[PDB]
RNA sequence: AAGAACCUUACCUGGUCUUGACAUCCACGGAAGUUUUCAGAGAUGAGAAUGUGCCUUCGGGAACCGUGAGACAGGUGCUGC
RNA sequence: CCGGCCGGGAACUCAAAGGAGACUGCCAGUGAUAAACUGGAGGAAGGUGGGGAUGACGUCAAGUCAUCAUGGCCCUUACGACCAGGGCUACACACGUGCUACAAUGGCGCAUACAAAGAGAAGCGACCUCGCGAGAGCAAGCGGACCUCAUAAAGUGCGUCGUAGUCCGGAUUGGAGUCUGCAACUCGACUCCAUGAAGUCGGAAUCGCUAGUAAUCGUGGAUCAGAAUGCCACGGUGAAUAC
RNA sequence: AUGAGCACAAAA
């Protein structure tokens, strides 16, 4: 069940955390206006696969891309099962 | 898909939670994932010990569990050694110190996980399904509470067409939210396919 | 000396404090003609005072939070009725005959799942 | 002048925790203001009930965090010693603040 | 007061605070707050408390 | 539509354009990057831009400056 | 589908890998990790520089990495009749 | 110092905990001397007070082997795996669901009044300054009844337009940009300048709604770097009609 | 106005 897809998301998380917040934030700072340029032409060397936007939120149980909920961390199908067994604390059917 | 989960509808009213910790927005998903991993490992290691409920309470410096077992001698092993290795490996799985607490459960024929797991083991061992749910229903009724219903669905007796067959004795009111119903399901995986067990047990009203 | 009314609409809580004095009334540190005298429903404010057949003998001080215009007007009317309850007891026959003693429990129902509003279903095709 | 706020998913549990805090603050003798209830956060989640296509068939959930503040204003040495492990409940998330 | 400045990983002690007489490691130090966050576990739950630099003095 | 703070050009395509202008007239440069804004340095060359299955050749002249490379390579085929 | 810009990608053209991108077993080793050059569309392929510990009965523990062999891994392939 | 001012019983509102309260409980009539019904007193609410959750045995071999798990079959140097670009956004057409309109109960300018519900740490982001604007500047606060999103809008007075394809309508297009992200050609969202298609209330047919209902008006959340006219929730005004 | 034929193992 989507082993390659979960592997790509794990590799994306590892590569983004490795190459980001040590170089990418500085490149974005120099890209921002100080409060063509040789500085920005030196800047334009960025690789691609380190980006945080390439990551997609997948369910930890099943790896499902769609229907994700961030506070629970699972897709809706798994969230309903965990709620019905009673694993998510404070979850109740809003009968309002 | 008509019927709602009984534990789910009466979770607010009568039944306490299987996990009773508090966390904020940031820690909620990872605490659920850690709870899933420790419960998966405990169920995998102690399926032969037949645990019913693994109640998890996290102070959020450590994590403590209140595991429910029909035979506590199996989980403690000899002099608590199996408990000790299980505590250490569940601690370094969870990444946080752990305390294991075991509660001996009374009436193992009157609790639903062990009824469903016994019927599941009988379907692994090719006991006929009518005798399996009939013994489960009659043993629960003679040992105790006034509600029992066992529904077993899918490929009954090696048929090419799946059927749903259910026996029921006593009174099992699902619509009343005052009722003490414990619903637990277990899947039996035969050679010709998979077959599912649905067990209701009605203790009484609170 | 001060007679108090609770004054709720289903959206607005109008605390009304009535004293004897001048007939000019004040709604949230502001006159009633400034508040909604440009609008309607000034008469529905005056109606509990009109049931006593005099307005000028009493001084009314009103603070009201929540709701909209007609909701605040109805909550103000309810508060004036409860403050006249604190005034006297023989007014209850006339106020109950006018039905102003009751509280309006017509709230807005919630939006239900699968409908565009509370009652409104989407359009339906048999094909 | 330490003011201690506390939140839980369960209203009975947060009531027992707040009762323990006011009893411990009151046995030694301390001027503590009354336990005031902050409003509860109601987190409505709304999920589909079916694996495949059923848009109208859809489930609705809730988390109700009950937040309370115990409002201590008098500090005493036995009080600040006895606040250690007061609530003693896993559901109750207490926070010491000034 | 001497040693009024605190850093992540430093003992703290408050006369009016409940986190004294036990071990204390701070959470965050903010100059704009003019006060520092101290993270001491209470019944096994980590809790931040903000305390003025003149108010808290190390042991 | 892009920001004023920077135009965009791929580094490999830019260095290949530099090799092309220091070499002179040459073979069509094969690029797989349609994202790149062309330049007055690239005005005059005969590079080839890829569009799905096949690469089409494009002779860059003065009328195409701010446009990307992929506007001259068609992605679809209708009729 | 509660969110299709190469990225979520299953589909297409092309460049590539075959005990494998994701697991466990065997043997040979090297800590890990970090910086940087040449190409290439990138995957990758050649080089280098830095670091090289907690160990124990120096068994260089154990992770991680690479390499050779099968056991196998993988499948969003078919049948919801 | 118009900061609902600060000692503050805390009145009242508000918040959330324990309760009270409505049960045909009374009083006449009908019926059988029965359930029950019709009226009225009381009361906030009267007969199920309103809404919601709760969906029996089963039907359709209804839907999902693509959420997951799984029996059988199949590939297993190729139906597996990693990359760059492209596609899922195409377009002689036909249908469903919505949004904006066809104006005068309206459009446009100025001045003003009244909410509820939510979200926020790889976050919401004041104030002040700059820019016609979208926005941009080492700028406080707040993991929250305090800080931010955040301006509610229909309404209300004033002034203008006086039935035109119009000061109605905004599609389309050409220039100039801002944001986001490694990059907005394919294939983003807004701002500004200019253009101003169809559209004069809609054939056969057809949909929703019995009360805070329909219409109409805005607000917030999820997903999400960015992108709703979709979804989910929130309140303002508020009908007509059941012989 | 009409609607191909088969596709209901459900058992000591």
């Amino acid at each position: 069940a989507k082993q390659s897809m979960k592997a790509r998301e794990v590799k994306r998380v590892a590569l983004a955390d490795k190459y980001f917040a040590k170089r990418a934030e500085l490149k974005a700072i120099i890209s921002d206006v100080n409060a063509r340029w040789n500085a920005v032409l030196k800047l334009q060397t960025l690789p691609r696969d380190s980006s945080p936007s390439r990551q997609r939120n997948r369910c930890r149980q099943t790896g499902r891309p769609h229907g994700f909920l961030r506070k629970f961390g699972l897709s809706r199908i798994k969230v309903r099962e965990a709620a019905m067994r009673g694993e998510i604390p404070g979850l109740k059917k809003a009968s309002w | 898909g008509q019927k709602v989960h009984p534990n789910g509808i009466r979770l607010g009213i009568v039944k306490p939670w299987n996990s009773t910790w508090f966390a904020n927005t940031k820690e909620f998903a990872d605490n659920l994932d850690s709870d899933f991993k420790v419960r998966q490992y405990l169920t995998k290691e102690l399926a032969k010990a037949s645990v019913s409920r693994i109640v998890i309470e996290r102070p959020a410096k450590s994590i403590r569990v209140t595991i429910h077992t029909a035979r506590p001698g199996i989980v403690i092993g000899k002099k608590g050694e199996d408990v000790e290795k299980l505590r250490k490996v569940v601690a370094d799985i969870a990444g946080v110190p752990a305390q294991i607490n075991i509660a001996e459960v009374r009436k193992p024929e009157l609790d639903a996980k062990l009824v469903a797991d016994s019927i599941t083991s009988q379907l692994e061992r090719r006991v006929m399904f009518r005798r399996a749910m009939k013994r489960a229903v009659q043993n629960a009724m003679r040992l105790g509470a006034k509600g029992i219903k066992v529904e077993v669905s899918g490929r009954l007796g090696g048929a090419e067409i799946a059927r749903t067959e259910w026996y029921r004795e006593g009174r099992v009111p699902l619509h009343t939210l005052r009722a003490d119903i414990d619903y637990n399901t277990s899947e039996a995986h035969t050679t010709y396919g998979v077959i599912g067990v649905k067990v209701w047990i009605f203790k009484g009203e609170i | 000396n001060q007679y108090y009314g609770t004054g709720r609409r289903k959206s607005s809580a109008a605390r009304v404090f009535i004293k004897p004095g001048n007939g000019k009334i004040v709604i949230n540190q502001r006159s009633l003609e400034q508040y909604f005298g440009r609008e309607t429903a000034r008469m529905v404010v005056r109606q509990p005072l009109e049931l006593v057949d005099m307005v000028e003998k009493l001084d009314l001080y009103i603070t009201v939070k929540g709701g909209g215009i007609s909701g605040q007007a109805g909550a103000i009317r309810h508060g004036i009725t409860r403050a006249l309850m604190e005034y006297d007891e023989s007014l209850r026959s006339e106020l109950r005959k006018a039905g102003f003693v009751t509280r309006d429990a017509r709230q807005v129902e919630r939006k239900k799942v699968g409908l565009r509003k509370a009652r409104r279903r989407p359009q339906f095709s048999k094909r | 002048r330490i003011r201690i706020r506390l939140k839980a998913f369960d209203h009975r549990l947060i009531d027992q925790a707040t009762a323990e805090i006011v009893e411990t603050a009151k046995r030694t003798g301390a001027q503590v203001r009354g336990p005031i209830p902050l409003p509860t956060r109601k987190e409505r989640f709304t999920v589909l009930i079916s694996p495949h296509v059923n848009k109208d068939a859809r489930d609705q959930y809730e988390i109700r965090t009950h937040l309370r503040l115990v409002d201590i204003v008098e500090p005493t040495e036995k009080t600040v010693d006895a606040l250690m492990r007061l609530d003693l409940a896993a559901g109750v998330d207490v926070q010491i603040s000034l | 007061r001497p040693k009024t400045l605190f850093e992540p990983g430093e003992m703290v002690r408050v006369n009016d605070g409940p986190f004294a007489d036990f071990n204390g490691v701070v959470e965050e130090v903010d100059y704009e707050k003019s006060r520092l966050k101290v993270s001491v576990s209470i019944f096994g739950r980590a809790t931040p408390v903000e305390l003025d630099f003149s108010q808290v003095e190390k042991a | 539509r892009s920001l004023k703070k920077g135009p965009f050009i791929d580094l490999h395509l830019l260095k290949k354009v530099e090799k092309a202008v220091e070499s002179g007239d040459k073979k069509p440069l094969r690029t797989w990057s349609r994202r790149s804004t062309i330049f007055p340095n690239m005005i005059g060359l005969t590079i080839a831009v890829h569009n799905g299955r096949q690469h089409v050749p494009v002779f860059v002249t003065d009328e195409m400056v701010g446009h990307k490379l992929g506007e001259f390579a068609p992605t679809r085929t209708y009729r």
